[PDB]
């Protein structure tokens, strides 16, 4: 087809048609077509001095020598010759192109040009050589010459040019992933002072890199933390949004000084809020990231945005993720003084058309009921009305939150049991089914239908969620302990079904434990299963404190956006 | 539009 | 058994969709973008035979269009690929080098051609000359 | 740590592909294409995880822009880089469109190679990019260009010359207001930004001043600035000092919530006549000097869903009833301050269920005004150039305030 | 020849936005709705054009809720084009209204009563395109009467055969095997090969439920196949496709043969064997044409012949040649033939006789698994390796599968994990190998291990009583690594809860170290994992009285007793009260080593 025509026009003496054919070849490469067989004429066209054509040929070289080393080896002579090009721009281009080649042969011949370019008068070549040192560390880097590159790069941090300092900081931070007990390789306090000075001179990306590097360092003494924070704080104004987030991370980590007697603690807590509130006025993606991080900040340190609830009210034109995170953050900061405003907002949000937003609002009403004791009756009435709306998912969420309301406030909200048990066939979700099974089991004393409700589930015991199976087993054991004679056969049935007819090791483990506990002696089993339990104590979908601390140590990073540890995703 | 400053 | 026959341009617009099984309009769409996503990702070097869901589709691009036939797992793959080629050749002869415009402007004629070739989800007439003669006699009417 | 950077079109084709790390392969493009562009559900997040791989995507015009990483990259940094690259491409060739990407293929590849290197965002202020990126000589200019790319002052080029030292100041504001009928402002918020267009020669040291004393003075809750301005001086002594980059740039951003002057007062009057006729009259008072002419005024009056007919009566301007928006849109081309306008509307209601009451949506209004709703006025702006000889008087300064409405709603 | 249709379609296409498209659609829909209800009677051309406009609008995606009555009015028209448009509208848009269904049925009955071949073809295509119980009740008695000895056109016979096929697939109850079956079978002798193709499809479908009724079809089809393949290219001049004589009819006859046991008649079986031998020998001959379509048709016929040979499996001589041909296709240049060869070689390997011949190609199967770089072909190679596996070489297959899984994306990872796990379970000559294999799956995949795999590894470990000591030791060694997935934590907790006393003697593996290792992973795990670890903690309380204090302390922790989830709080409180209140005898008897287990 046209591939032969492309080859023909590449094999031409005119430079204009040569570069035009190179452009069409790269376009065909980009759209998805494979032109690896068109490598040699590009090799022939390599011998030129046009910066544009040279760069395009470099791009083709990296893209295809990523998988084709054998005949792409020959570019070593061209790279070596180009290393001494008087023009620094082509020097840096050649270094960055040669470092991007991952084949074994280029590794040996890259070492000398990289070493020559690391120590240079021109700073552009120095920055390119630093990042190329990082690239060389990316692939097969154990040779002692790599250690020479690393300590040369470490000494490169003390340089007058700011951008090379920023890129060297990024390179050290990247290489520091290795853990032969020799971690991060640097950051003695003189380098701390140097980096803190260099925040001003470096670009908006340099400030990000230097703040991320500083986040790893820990102060030796108390006064060092305050001296560092008094210099980190000016970054709270916008050099970049990521600059603000990194500065917030650095300040949040370094809050280890005196909680009360130190006034700078209160000053920093006051200063932290306005940048956080400002971040919400940006683009929707940056707003989403800021809200994801503000959630963690509020969970860790509630006393920052306590008096600033009005800015988190959801707006109709907001994007869906922004709306959900705003709802979560409002429910985090809900309090006795402003419970009316948030409750009215939740009443309005329960009527929206989006399923996820309505489910989260129905969750939030119960969360407010748990948090504020005085408004518990009003929230329960609202939840009952939402159930009476007869919408299926609203019923599911209302039941799953009424379970937690029962757990927090025991033996005082039993008038809701009949209205709840009326909605039994509407439950098709494992969570609401488990919630209703728990409700039936816990309060089986004062409801007569509990035996029928618990027995009706055993028909579809298998092909059911493990949560529901365990909840059902526990509920039936509870019901037996309340009423022994009436529930003799049911307990034997469920125990045999859980032990002999189940493949789950955990489920049959619980089955054996319960069966033997009931068999050996009744009163001990009654004391164990039916023992009084401490209250959940006003939990608001809290994340694990250890994971919360790790996420706070990783505020700016993506792990805070995912709310998952870096181990979960590589 | 443009006013003298 | 043929489950459906689709003709799509590279953009994704369905220029023909004849269904030989009962499918809901929502499920018909789900199938349409499913086929589009599965097919447009695959290039010319890879095999024409790609499986999705309980069925499988034999596709082949002609100019910008994608001619794909969905069959059962146990059906013959190369036979249906050749059926696609025969159908495209008869289209090219009937419409004098078929383009997309001939498909949009004469959709009922193309439906007639498909009904002549494939009926009840099975291959009906394979000869090009007989199909062309039948189309000429219909046109003269 | 941006592993790869891809750009797609509305068809789904890959306009450009560039991969900076080995861990990102040809499979990442296919995964993004099958999972994000062709997603069955519309409920997503800007960043998504696909088999231990993160994808960041933003949409400009009908063009998708995506960045893929397999590391614990800084999310805000990646999003800001995507925005900055969109801005750079817009600065080169205006609209970010498919044929623009196709025509300037080599130029975008130059930008991708330069502004990012092994996932590390380098200088991308496009002040330096113009110098050594196009669409001889001696070591002198070469060392100069290299230093200006890598040095501290990267936004402004050394050799800028002009025969008319002029700069342009633009104060752009968006107001968000929701007024309660009881006279209490339930929510107020003003977002503003100062856009500066500078045509100056040399390396001027510019001082920006405003009524931020904290006889006109406004209380700004906080100010978020540009990179070129020195933040340390601002924190230490409350001074705004910067070197203006050549061309347009956003100098600062500010937020105001106190002492907000209301451009207009909305007085809604609704009269219920059984279930057939509804009388709604809206009168707006122009609370500004008559020398200021309001422009692009839009008033959106909601109507009940069971409305069978709408009558429009207006002495000034034109009142439009559009069933597409299911509301009465009232536009006025211009009027001065201390002016009034009235509308007479008759709403005929179709029969409906008596139980269903009407929850009135807020009255949304759109307008553009010459004055700044926050009250921010540029008191002064000093310019000084030690290297050259032109003084502040030689510099010609212009200022314009364009206050556009944002979310302006009125409960009825 | 519809100028209004052309201008409307151009107006639809010329729209630059969806809003303009919907605006034009609404304008034309209003116009056509007003035009149907107008006082002026509509001539046939206007009716036809408007019905076709509605058809185009519906095919664009938008819903059309009118125009059915005009379409049925087109069914009773003398002109052919109006009738075609009406029938297409009826076929595409389906309305279940009793009056409209009655009118459509009357129109189709009137068209079928006529002797016009074109009108009968339109009616038969309408019956075959839309399938309903009402249409079956109306036409199931009549359609068989058309493709019987009564003289009808060959195209009418084809349409009738496929229409009866559709009616039988939709409503098998309404098509009984009457006296027409014999004369439907006798269509396999018609000169017109299209009628033979339609009859072959119909008989192939009908033979599954009634193999005995259509028993003569095998004897009629073997002769037709032998006359097709063993003939000069000049014959079948109309149906010779790229120098391959009637590939589709040959494939259909081979499939019809495949749906029957081997023929009882020795002469018929000899003819079938000779035809298959000729088909196989045609492969070695050089192609008559260089075009890929010729080879595609030839290989379609060949692959159907090979599938017939595999299904019959009655000629050992033919199976060797089939296996050799598939082996030759394994290394073919075209990936279509490689994919088809792998697919057919899986079925061949399922056969008992040809196990060694297929197992011979293990090296090239592994090479295709490694270097093909195609998802479908690699999946087929993995499936073949699954089929090819044996007790003599299971270790190599599992090692190769693990190596491939190390470099396998995400979609097929779970399937590869399941296949490797089932192979390791089934072909475990030494049980120390299975534990290491499952640990390798948990380490390499982790996210894709799925519940059943670790369920089954626990099943194997509990029952053996001889690999438990090694399993506890290797799991302890695996847990102290800094990278441990959640499934590994689950398996480690469960195994160490019951077999921690096996290695408790060793100083390195002491109860304090085991508990510290488990509690290190306790916090960074989901709710089910935490609950399982709580069960393991109470098991440690039972086993090691020296570590009772620390476990009682961690259970007493205020974070454990107030967990938000019900199950964690329940197990924490229950285990705390069981450790505290029990008299060291009930606690002892509650926890035991458990009985051994019984597309
Ligand atoms: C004087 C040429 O007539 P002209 O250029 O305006 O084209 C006619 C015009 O487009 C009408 O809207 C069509 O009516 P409809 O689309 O048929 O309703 C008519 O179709 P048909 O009447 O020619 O079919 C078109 O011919």
């Amino acid at each position: 087809g046209e591939i032969f025509e492309l080859k023909a026009e590449l094999n031409n003496e005119k430079k204009e048609k040569r570069k035009e054919a190179v452009k069409k070849v790269i376009a065909a490469m980009t759209v998805g077509k494979d032109v690896s067989s068109l490598f040699p004429d590009v090799v022939n066209c390599m011998q030129t001095d046009n910066l544009e054509l040279k760069k395009l040929v470099y791009l083709y070289l990296m893209n295809y020598a990523k998988s084709q080393p054998d005949m792409a080896i020959m570019a070593v002579n061209s790279f070596v010759k180009d290393c001494e090009d008087p023009n620094p721009l082509i020097r840096a281009l050649a270094v960055r192109t040669m470092g991007c080649i991952r084949v074994d042969k280029i590794t040996e011949y890259l070492c000398e040009p990289l070493r020559k370019c690391l120590k240079d008068e021109d700073p552009y070549v120095r920055k390119t050589a630093a990042v190329c040192v990082a690239k060389l560390h990316d692939i097969n880097a154990q040779m002692v010459e790599d250690q020479g590159f690393l300590d040369s790069l470490r000494d490169l941090i003390a340089d007058s040019n700011p951008m090379v300092v920023a890129n060297a900081v990024a390179a050290l931070s990247e290489i520091s992933e290795s853990h032969p007990n020799s971690n991060l390789l640097d950051l003695n306090p003189q380098n701390i002072n140097k980096l803190l000075t260099a925040l001003n001179e470096c670009t908006e990306w340099g400030q990000i890199f230097i703040l991320d590097c500083l986040s790893n360092y820990n102060p030796k003494d108390d006064r060092e933390a305050q001296s560092i924070c008094e210099r980190v704080t000016p970054r709270l104004s916008h050099a970049n949004s990521a600059v603000v987030l990194s500065a917030v991370k650095v300040l949040m980590k370094f809050l280890e000084l005196l909680p009360k007697d130190s006034d700078y603690y209160n000053m920093l807590l006051k200063k932290l809020a306005p940048p956080l509130v400002t971040l919400l006025s940006g683009e929707p993606e940056v707003q989403y990231v800021a809200l994801r991080n503000i959630n963690l900040i509020v969970q860790k340190r509630p006393e920052i945005l306590k008096q600033e609830i009005k800015v988190f009210f959801v707006k109709y034109n907001d994007p869906i993720y922004v709306k959900l995170e705003k709802l979560d953050i409002m429910i985090r900061l809900a309090s006795q003084a402003n419970i009316a405003q948030v409750l009215a907002e939740l009443k309005e949000y329960a009527t929206e058309v989006d399923v996820d937003f309505v489910r989260k609002a129905v969750r939030a009403i119960g969360r407010c009921a748990i948090k504020v004791e005085q408004s518990a009756e009003r929230c329960v009435s609202t939840l009952l009305d939402l159930i009476q709306t007869k919408v299926n998912y609203v019923v599911q969420e209302a039941i799953v939150v009424i379970r937690d309301i029962f757990r927090k406030y025991p033996n005082k909200y039993e008038s809701i049991i009949a209205t709840l048990c009326e909605n039994l066939d509407s439950l098709d979700e494992p969570d609401a089914r488990a919630a209703m099974i728990w409700i039936v089991g816990e309060y089986a004393e004062r409801i007569d239908n509990a035996d029928e409700l618990l027995e009706s589930f055993l028909e579809g015991f298998h092909d059911e969620s493990t949560q529901v199976q365990l909840t059902l087993l526990t509920a039936i054991v509870k019901l037996f302990l309340k009423k022994p004679s009436e529930t003799q056969e049911l307990v034997q049935q469920v125990l045999s079904l859980a032990t002999q007819d189940s493949d789950n090791p955990d489920l049959r483990d619980r089955g054996y434990i319960y069966w033997r506990l009931l068999s050996t002696d009744p009163v001990t089993a009654k004391e164990v299963v039916l023992s009084e339990k401490p209250l959940i104590s006003e939990e608001t979908d809290l994340i694990e404190p250890t994971l919360l601390d790790e996420l706070i140590c990783h505020i700016g990073s993506l792990a805070s956006v995912y709310h998952k540890p870096p181990n979960a995703f590589v | 539009d443009y006013q003298r400053l | 058994m043929i489950r459906f026959i689709l003709i799509q341009n590279r953009a994704g617009k369905t220029r023909l969709a004849k269904w030989y099984m009962q499918f809901d309009d929502d499920e018909k769409q789900k199938l349409i973008e499913e086929v589009h996503a599965v097919v447009t990702v695959r290039d010319a070097k890879h095999t024409n035979f790609v499986e999705f869901r309980n069925f499988k589709i034999i596709y082949r691009r002609y100019a910008g269009l994608y001619f794909c036939i969905c069959v059962d797992v146990n059906d013959n793959n190369l036979a249906y690929l050749e059926a696609i080629h025969n159908f495209v050749e008869v289209l090219n002869e009937y419409f004098h080098n078929v383009c997309e415009l001939d498909l949009v402007f004469n959709f009922y004629k193309v439906y007639t051609v498909v009904d002549e070739m494939f009926l009840a989800g099975e291959i009906r007439e394979t000869s090009q000359t007989k199909v062309l003669k039948q189309l000429l006699m219909l046109q003269s009417l | 740590m941006i592993g790869g950077l891809f750009i797609y079109n509305h068809k789904g084709e890959v306009l450009i592909s560039r991969v900076y790390r080995d861990d990102i392969g040809r499979n990442a493009v296919d995964a993004f294409r099958v999972n994000v562009i062709h997603a069955r559900q519309q409920v997503r997040s800007p960043v998504t995880n696909i088999a231990r791989t993160s994808f960041f995507h933003v949409k400009r015009s009908n063009i998708w822009l995506a960045a893929v990483t397999k590391q614990n990259v800084n999310a805000a940094m990646v999003f800001e880089f995507l925005y900055k690259m969109c801005d750079v491409m817009a600065a080169y060739f205006g609209k970010i469109s498919e044929e623009n990407i196709k025509n300037n293929f080599v130029l975008i590849y130059e930008l991708l190679d330069e502004i990012l290197d092994f996932g590390y965002p380098q200088n991308s202020e496009t002040g330096a990019l113009k110098t050594f990126i196009t669409q001889h000589q001696t070591k002198e200019e070469q060392s100069q260009i290299t230093s200006q790319v890598t040095g501290q002052i990267g936004w402004r080029r050394e050799g800028i010359k002009y025969r008319r030292n002029e700069l342009f100041l633009d104060v752009l504001e968006s107001v968000n207001l929701l007024m309660s009928p009881q006279g209490q402002v339930l929510s107020a918020h003003v977002s503003g930004r100062v856009v500066m267009k500078s045509y100056l020669s040399g390396m001027p040291e510019c001082k920006f001043g405003m009524n931020d004393k904290i006889k006109q003075s406004i209380a700004i809750d906080d100010c978020t600035f540009h990179q070129c301005v020195r933040l340390s001086k601002f924190d230490s002594e409350r001074s705004i000092s910067f070197i203006p980059p050549d061309g347009e740039f956003e100098l600062m951003r500010y937020r105001t919530t106190k002492d907000i002057i209301l451009p207009f007062r909305v007085i809604p009057l609704v009269r219920e006549v059984g279930r057939t006729k509804l009388e709604v009259k809206v009168v707006i008072k122009s609370n500004f000097k008559p020398s200021l002419l309001a422009q692009k005024i839009e008033v959106r009056i909601p109507t009940p869903l069971n409305t069978s007919g709408v009558q429009v009566i207006c002495m000034k301007g034109k009142a439009k009833y559009k069933a597409s928006e299911n509301a009465i849109v009232w536009k006025i081309k211009r009027m001065a301050g201390m002016k009034e306008s009235q509308i007479s509307a008759e709403i005929e209601l179709l029969p409906t269920n008596d139980k269903k009451k009407w929850a009135r949506p807020p009255i949304s209004m759109n307008f553009e005004v010459p004055f700044a709703p926050s009250g921010l006025k540029v008191r002064y702006l000093k310019v000084f150039e030690p290297k050259l000889n032109y003084s502040d008087h030689d510099v010609i300064k212009w200022v314009r305030y364009i206050g556009r409405s944002g979310i302006y709603e009125t409960r009825c | 020849g519809m100028r209004g249709l052309a201008v409307f379609i151009s107006d639809i296409r010329n729209c630059k936005s969806k809003e303009a498209e919907i605006k034009r659609i609404n304008k034309e829909l209003a116009n056509i709705r007003s035009k149907f209800k107008g006082d002026k009677a509509l001539d046939g051309y206007s009716k036809k054009k408007y019905v076709c406009k509605l058809l185009f609008i519906f095919l664009l995606g938008h819903d059309i809720d009118f125009g059915h009555m005009e379409a049925v009015n087109l069914l009773s028209s003398n002109r052919y084009t109006e009738k075609q448009i009406g029938y297409l509208f009826i076929s595409v848009l389906v309305n279940s209204n009793s009056e409209l269904i009655r009118l459509i049925n009357n129109a189709i009955k009137n068209d079928l009563a006529s002797r016009n071949p074109t009108f009968m073809g339109l009616a038969l295509h309408c019956i075959a395109n839309v399938g309903s119980r009402e249409m079956a009740e109306a036409f199931a008695g009549e359609i068989p009467k058309i493709l019987v000895a009564g003289d009808t056109m060959d195209s009418v016979k084809q349409s009738a055969a496929l229409c009866l096929l559709r009616l039988y697939r939709t409503s098998p109850d309404l098509v009984p095997m009457g006296d027409w079956t014999s004369r439907v079978v006798h269509l396999l002798n018609d000169q017109h090969l299209g009628v033979v193709t339609a009859a072959t499809s119909l008989i192939t479908t009908l033979a599954q439920k009634n193999p005995e009724e259509f028993k003569t079809s095998v004897s009629l089809a073997v002769s037709r196949l032998s006359r097709i393949v063993t003939s000069a290219s000049t014959d079948l001049q109309d149906y010779t496709y790229y120098f391959v004589p009637a590939p589709w009819l040959s494939v259909k006859l081979l499939r019809l043969l495949q749906c029957y046991p081997p023929p009882e008649d020795p002469a018929v079986r000899g003819r079938l064997t000779e035809c298959l031998e000729t088909i196989l020998n045609k492969a070695q001959e050089p192609p008559k044409s260089k075009k890929v379509q010729h080879s595609n048709a030839k290989n379609a016929v060949l692959f159907e012949a090979i599938s017939l040979i595999i299904h019959h499996d009655s000629e050992p001589n033919l199976l060797v040649r089939a296996c050799n041909q598939l082996g030759q296709f394994l290394q073919h240049r075209e990936t279509n033939l490689r994919y088809l060869a792998l697919e057919s070689m899986c079925t061949l390997a399922s056969s008992e006789f040809s196990h060694e011949a297929v197992k011979t190609h293990i090296e090239t199967v592994i090479n295709a698994l490694k270097t093909e770089r195609d998802v479908s072909v690699r999946q087929r190679a993995v499936d073949l390796l699954y089929a090819m596996c044996d007790r003599s070489n299971a270790q190599q297959i599992v090692a190769e599968m693990l190596s491939y899984l190390e470099t396998a994306d995400y979609s097929i990872r779970e399937e590869i994990v399941l296949k490797v796990a089932i192979l390791a379970e089934k072909y475990a000559v030494d049980y120390t190998w299975y534990v290491d294999t499952i640990l390798n799956l948990i380490r390499i995949a982790g996210d894709y291990v799925s519940e059943e795999v670790w369920y089954r590894v626990i099943q194997i470990v509990i029952n053996r009583d001889d690999v438990q000591g090694y399993a506890a030791k290797t799991v302890f060694e695996a847990l102290q690594a800094p990278a441990c997935h959640e499934n590994l934590v689950k398996v480690g907790g469960y195994i160490l809860g019951e077999f921690g006393n096996l290695i408790a003697g060793d100083p390195r593996s002491s109860p304090l170290i085991q508990f510290n290792l488990l509690h290190s992973k306790f916090h960074l795990c989901s709710v089910p994992t935490r609950a399982l670890l709580l069960s393991t903690y109470i098991k440690f309380v039972n086993l090691f009285p020296e570590v009772k204090a620390t476990i009682q302390d961690v259970l007493r922790s205020d974070s454990q007793l107030k967990n938000a989830d019900v199950e964690l709080q329940q197990r924490a409180v229950e285990y705390l009260r069981l450790s505290t209140v029990a008299s060291t005898d009930i606690l002892a008897t509650v926890l035991e080593e458990m009985p051994p287990f019984p597309g």
